[PDB]
């Protein structure tokens, strides 16, 4: 499971969003991050890539990660998913007794608002 | 000749989670890579197997069961939980060997004023063994008198509705959920992935 947080926000325009996301249960390492967007109504989830406005930040050791989103903006209000991964492609993996999964799943979303300007 | 993980995840109808449906899958190829690598399941959780080593393995038999819950319970479809779900409902074994594979199903099971038609249970005299399924509806006796088959004063109906509709929160909006049991017995392989 991912514990994400915080399940919603209200911005201002030109402020940042923090999203953590907290990674529980996990067999082996996170082997593999990605952030998704969803504006209401439509179907699909929307792949967001890191490097402009969007930057992430990763605590292998912690099996946990979090997205900035900087400038913020009306067009960003939406709903924001964290996946993570965990598979045998990192190294130190517990025992299989314990109950602990490989594979991925999602965190429960961030609704985010942002306020126009002025 | 490949598994028919179509008429599974694509199903027309899924079941009330206390009436869960089991389909057994054997003799063809099972490949997993497209369905690992969808975007569509927020929860892939295998147990027992790497699910990026499935094409590359042979079982005795596969099951699939399904059935619809809501998003806060997904988490109990999982060795070692307890919770409503997981006690009265749908219990994996502790040495589980599968996968837990579910999907927001909000716009297909969610209705305006309610969708009432999956059902949990909400009591039970003892907890479920793993893969047991119980559709009784026995009056619940939850203290000392006899309910006779009445509702009353400790004797409550043991099914409750979900009522999904479309403005519940994430939480309480409904899942479709499917289990893959990889069963392996001393017996010749009949589910096997494309690598053989
Ligand atoms: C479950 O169905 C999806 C999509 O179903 C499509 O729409 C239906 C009305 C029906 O006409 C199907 O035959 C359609 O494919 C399957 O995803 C599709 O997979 C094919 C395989 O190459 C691909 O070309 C399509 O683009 C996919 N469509 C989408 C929307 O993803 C999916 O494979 C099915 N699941 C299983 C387990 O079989």
């Amino acid at each position: 499971s991912v514990n994400q947080t915080p399940r919603t926000a209200t911005k201002e325009t030109g402020e940042s969003l923090t999203i953590n996301c907290v990674v529980t249960g996990a067999r082996c390492g996170l082997s593999r991050t990605s952030w998704f967007r969803k504006n209401p109504g439509t179907t699909d989830w929307e792949r967001m890539s890191i490097g402009g406005r969007y930057v992430e930040s990763v605590n292998k050791g912690a099996k946990s990660f979090s997205l900035r989103i900087k400038d913020l903006t009306v067009a960003d209000s939406a709903t924001y998913i964290c996946r993570a991964w965990s598979d045998t492609s990192q190294k130190p993996c517990h025992a299989w007794e314990q109950k602990m999964w490989e594979g991925h799943v999602d965190g429960a979303g961030t609704v985010l608002t942002v306020n126009q300007a002025s | 000749n490949l598994c028919p993980f179509g008429e599974v995840f694509n199903a027309t109808r899924f079941a009330s989670v206390y009436a869960w449906n089991r389909k057994r899958i054997s003799n063809c190829v099972a490949d997993y890579s497209v369905l690992y690598n969808s975007a569509s399941f927020s929860t892939f959780k295998c147990y027992g197997v790497s699910p990026t080593k499935l094409n590359d393995l042979c079982f005795t038999n596969v099951y699939a069961d399904s059935f619809v819950i809501r998003g806060d319970e997904v988490r109990q479809i999982a060795p070692g939980q307890t919770g409503k779900i997981a006690d009265y409902n749908y219990k994996l074994p502790d040495d589980f060997t599968g996968c837990v594979i579910a999907w927001n199903s909000n716009n297909l099971d969610s209705k305006v004023g309610g969708n009432y038609n999956y059902l949990y249970r909400l009591f039970r005299k003892s907890n479920l063994k793993p893969f047991e399924r119980d559709i009784s509806t026995e009056i619940y006796q939850a203290g000392s008198t006899p309910c006779n088959g009445v509702e009353g004063f400790n004797c409550y109906f043991p099914l409750q509705s979900y009522g999904f509709q479309p403005t519940n929160g994430v939480g309480y909006q409904p899942y479709r959920v499917v289990v893959l049991s990889f069963e392996l017995l001393h017996a010749p392989a009949t589910v096997c992935g494309p690598k053989k």
